[PDB]
RNA sequence: GGUCCGGUAGUUCAGUUGGUUAGAAUGCCUGCCUGUCACGCAGGAGGUCGCGGGUUCGAGUCCCGUCCGGACCGCCA
RNA sequence: GGGAGUACGGUCGCAAGACUGAAACUCAAAGGAAUUGACGGGGGCCCGCACAAGCGGUGGAGCAUGUGGUUUAAUUCGAAGCAACGCGAAGAACCUUACCAGGUCUUGACAUCCUCUGACAAUCCUAGAGAUAGGACGUCCCCUUCGGGGGCAGAGUGACAGGUGGUGCAUGGUUGUCGUCAGCUCGUGUCGUGAGAUGUUGGGUUAAGUCCCGCAACGAGCGCAACCCUUGAUCUUAGUUGCCAGCAUUCAGUUGGGCACUCUAAGGUGACUGCCGGUGACAAACCGGAGGAAGGUGGGGAUGACGUCAAAUCAUCAUGCCCCUUAUGACCUGGGCUACACACGUGCUACAAUGGACAGAACAAAGGGCAGCGAAACCGCGAGGUUAAGCCAAUCCCACAAAUCUGUUCUCAGUUCGGAUCGCAGUCUGCAACUCGACUGCGUGAAGCUGGAAUCGCUAGUAAUCGCGGAUCAGCAUGCCGCG
């Protein structure tokens, strides 16, 4: 017991734009180094071709469109199993958004991983992703059960 | 029936395969160590008692 | 189950192997040879009490020292029996042997001799209370820092075995800096088998 | 003795009408839960239709007869 | 104490019932108050991958292994919730092996003695698994004032020997478990009468009965921590079978040189809330900094208290009973311990394009090696075969690490996935590969397209994946142990 938190895999400290930050480090939650970073770079590029503008710009726009603010937790009080919504801490927010990004990136089912993640970047920059769908799902269900607190 | 078979162990059989190893201090046929020709329980007894001039209890 | 043996734990860090020699590619038969020679002295000199024996293999000619104080009669007019036992040893080991005897002062606080003693009056049918109690007071009169004695088996009550102990002073088995000396002896009586264990704490080692 | 009813998984009832599919609880078996047992949770099989005969491409279910039970009636002197 | 405020009989009552009130029979207790424990779907605090937060799994499939059930001549025994079930067994073709079928023997597989021959069996032919039958050196040593003794067997005999023949509920010696939990107790003294209490409770604090302050307790012990090992940073010593820095020369430190550096391994130095600031009564501590390789027991290991499970082990040991010597004791061969309608567990491998195939490029640690490791080279497609160098090893060998990265191809399917099971031909080992070993080249190619109810492990070099050693060992490892 006792809340702890820790840094992991942060890039070089000075002049850390997020594009060089995730160019040299960051995200990489696919497995091991090697066939996790190469593929991420390829996905990142196949969207500069698709939309001729900044890859990291549309990437954090996609992340922003994925960003939730409400998440519900269950409770044992009462024999009806009520569920209570709470505000999401920002670290939980970013890791959970990135988690859904990667899981329906591998779930969305195209012929290969780089175009899968590329189409996921496009479909999260625009609001037509499965992750955007479930984001609004938990948002509206939290708004539905928000009466409890 | 234990001790007829250890007599079978020292006196030689007819083929080079049949020399199954044994520990003669305590006659277990299983789990002897070639470095000492000695099996587990009677190894551990004299090991804690002091012999086998270089054995110490490991910790790393 | 039980503890580990204190002296088995302390082998090599505080304790000697009492087999200080080295063999390589002859380790095996050398080793079982130290076992049967120890057996020979153990059941030959059981009358005059022996605790431990150190074996040296200088130039493969075996060399022996034997401890404890009651073999002061072995050293004495029994130089003849010293020679005879040594002739039997060279009869057993091929390459000959040379033996020495070391007197022990305060033989009361040596674990092997204590355990052999308790086994002896347990065979002689004194009560285990009396045996343990006079022995423990004798050791801590001798100057031991702390002594705990064990007994287990059919302690008169043949229908159910149990265990009994008495101890005072300090017996820090958990401290490895401590000097401990452990014995076990097996007292045989008409009731079956009676187990004796004893260990002695004799101050720490700086 | 006459008339009318029904005869279905081990048990109890649907299907028996739809001539053209044999089902539902319970029981039983296996797995899960429990310290164990019971509850509770996942899975699964079974009958081939009281019997015999006849019609039809095809009868559980149509039509006779046999057997088993049940209901009703067996009255006037 | 029940029987029982029941039966009977009276007395009231409208009635329900009320009052009065036995016995037979039966039990050896029932009770009151208090103590210590345990428990509570009682309360107050605290911890532990205990749950949460996640990650990867099992059960869905095949295969390996253990177990149950069934069967057999026997499927040798023991293990049974955690805390039995890749468990003894760190390796079953005979052996192991105990079990079964058959063929055998009886002072005996074997030990101590007795009495004789006295040194003795070996070795090859005949039937032949034992073992018998006859020959061949065949029963032949050493000390011996050479009389006779000793060793070292043979023959014969009687005391005896042998029991994995049961009993962990007779046992010793062992081991797991709660639990690495912070508890467990004692001397002396008080209080109660006694059971017992106080110490060990209260306030605060800690990983901790850790510590501080209180307090009829004062102390002490087993505990806890430290002391040990290893891993982290550095100094000195010593530079070869290691290192290559400045040098010169090579295919390569290879050499010529040299311990500089790495490293080796000894001796050391270092971390102790040490210091600062703050909180806290100033106490104990707590919080944050500076330093520091390391900071609050740095990490990990070893280390298992009193006890609990009448836990297990009569398979190391041993009174106790029982087994016989015309057998529960020996010998031998063959079989069995590997069976198979099913179930359970633990593992391995897959279901695929974060992939598969093909080519290339690399980068570890830790061990082992003499009836052993066995180099290079040659042969063979390959398992391997042949002559063989070196190494008892910081020289030599095992020994080409894999995952990884770069490129080409495959193009989403039961597939260039997956390899199950089979047929054929071989390799090694071993007297021997059928029951019943492993490996190779072939051909064939299974189910399986992420798995119900459920359920498990895991707080960072961890999980998850990747290979590599060792033991056991003729040959056999998906298991175990350890390494990066």
């Amino acid at each position: 017991k006792g809340p702890v938190a820790k840094r992991d895999v942060l890039p070089d400290p000075i002049y850390n734009s997020k594009l060089v930050s995730r160019l040299i480090n960051k995200m990489m939650i696919d497995g091991k180094k090697g066939k996790s970073q190469t593929i991420l770079y390829k996905s990142f590029d196949i969207i500069k071709e698709r939309t001729g503008n900044d890859a990291m710009e549309v990437f954090e726009q996609a992340l922003k469109n994925i960003m939730p603010v409400l998440e519900v937790k269950a409770r044992r009080v009462g024999g009806a199993n009520y569920q209570v919504p709470v505000e999401v801490r920002p670290e939980r927010r970013t890791t959970l958004g990135l988690r859904w990004l990667v899981n329906y990136a591998r779930l969305r089912g195209e012929k290969t991983m780089e175009e899968r993640l590329a189409n996921e970047i496009l479909d999260a920059a625009n609001n037509t992703g499965a992750a955007v769908k479930k984001r609004e799902d938990t948002h509206k269900m939290a708004e539905a059960n928000k009466a409890f607190a | 029936a234990k001790k007829s078979m250890i007599a079978k162990q020292q006196r030689t059989p007819k083929f080079k395969v049949q020399e199954y190893t044994r520990c003669e201090r305590c006659g277990r046929p299983h789990s002897v160590i070639r470095k000492f020709k000695l099996c587990r329980i009677c190894f551990r007894e004299l090991a804690y008692k002091g012999q086998i001039p270089g054995v110490k209890k490991a910790s790393w | 189950g039980q503890k580990v043996n204190p002296v088995g734990l302390r082998i090599g860090v505080i304790r000697d192997w009492e087999s200080k020699w080295y063999a390589g590619k002859d380790y095996a038969d050398f080793l079982h040879e130290d076992l049967k020679i120890r057996e020979y002295i153990s059941k030959r000199l059981s009358d005059a009490s022996v605790s431990k024996v150190e074996i040296e293999r200088a130039a493969n000619r075996v060399n022996i020292t034997i401890h404890t104080a009651k073999p002061g009669m072995v050293i004495g007019k029994g130089g003849s029996e010293v020679e005879a036992l040594r002739k039997a040893l060279n009869s057993l080991t091929g390459k000959r042997v040379h033996i020495n005897i070391l007197e022990i002062k305060r033989a009361d606080l040596d674990a092997q001799l204590v355990a052999d003693n308790i086994a002896r009056q347990l065979e002689n049918r004194v009560s285990f209370r009396r045996a343990q109690k006079q022995q423990i007071q004798r050791t801590m009169r001798a100057g031991a820092q702390g002594v705990k004695t064990m007994v287990s088996g059919r302690l008169g009550g043949a229908d159910i075995a149990r265990s009994e102990y008495y101890s005072e002073g300090t017996v820090p088995l958990h401290t490895l800096r401590a000097d401990i000396d452990y014995a076990t002896s097996e007292a045989d009586t008409t009731y079956g088998k009676l187990g004796v264990k004893v260990w002695i704490y004799r101050g720490e080692v700086l």
